């Protein structure tokens, strides 16, 4: 959503 | 008194994690090489910034309880020190030890890689208070881990959850300080000052990179939701 990306790569892994 | 062995895993293992940062002299060896003009340097700084965020990211999620952290808090931590935390690490790069003049070489390049003047004098009063305190590894790698686990930021909703993990982190910087600096009992204390002027950046880091002298300001997907740009 508004942090999209951040969120991506702090809940990939 | 002297760091228990806790204390000692605790320290080695977040060395290892800063560990995984860009060598400094790749930075400054570029930077000092040839002068490039504003328009390349806004590309290095846009490159640069969107390496660090990612490299951020791994840092903290390494961090001892992070991921316990509620996910939407965990976004709130991030979002609020990323850009402090380049700071940071653009402080500790440019207080490191470079052959004679090199230093200031590095600061007549940064004064003129198009940065606007109104940033200038803050950001290198900024570099310079930390270079005062003269630093070691340990302290700039448990000072970003600080940073990053800050309590009282905004959108936090569970603080005292960030507080349990941000506590064992001072108190392993307070006896680092309490030894690195016997003569200044003053030195954990001016860590924790500098901490407070770095807040300072936020205010306008969206500015900062608007007012680079360049006739087009475009960012990465990723540096736009990080810094507040579009
Ligand atoms: O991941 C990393 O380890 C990492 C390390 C350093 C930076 N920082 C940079 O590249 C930029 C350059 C970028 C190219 C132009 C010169 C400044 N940078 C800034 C600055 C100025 C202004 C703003 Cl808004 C942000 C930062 N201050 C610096 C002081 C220095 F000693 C230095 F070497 C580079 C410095 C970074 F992004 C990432």
């Amino acid at each position: 959503k508004d942090h999209q990306l951040l969120r991506y790569l702090l809940d990939k892994d | 008194m002297e760091l228990t062995p806790d204390q000692q895993t605790l320290l080695h293992f977040i060395m290892d994690s800063y560990n995984k940062q860009r060598m400094p002299q790749e930075i400054t060896n570029k930077i000092l090489k040839e002068a490039f003009s504003a328009e390349e340097n806004f590309l290095i700084l846009t490159e640069m910034a969107t390496n660090h965020v990612q490299v951020l990211v791994e840092f903290t999620k390494k961090l001892p309880g992070f991921q316990t952290l509620d996910h939407e808090d965990q976004i709130a931590l991030l979002k609020g020190s990323a850009v402090e935390a380049m700071f940071l690490r653009s402080a500790e790069i440019f207080n490191k030890k470079l052959p004679s003049g090199h230093s200031d070489l590095l600061e007549a390049r940064i004064r003129n890689s198009g940065i606007s003047d109104e940033y200038i004098t803050p950001m290198f009063s900024f570099y310079k208070s930390i270079g005062e305190l003269k630093m070691t590894q340990e302290e700039y790698a448990l000072l970003t881990a600080i940073v990053i686990l800050s309590p009282d930021r905004q959108y936090i909703k569970d603080r005292e959850a960030v507080e349990k993990l941000q506590e064992p982190l001072l108190d392993v910087l307070q006896k680092l300080c309490k030894i690195h600096q016997p003569e200044n009992p003053q030195h954990f204390a001016c860590l924790l000052g500098r901490l407070t002027e770095l807040r300072t950046f936020n205010h306008h880091h969206a500015e900062m990179l608007m007012s680079w002298r360049v006739n087009d300001h475009k960012f990465t997907p990723l540096l736009c939701e990080i810094w507040d740009v579009q």
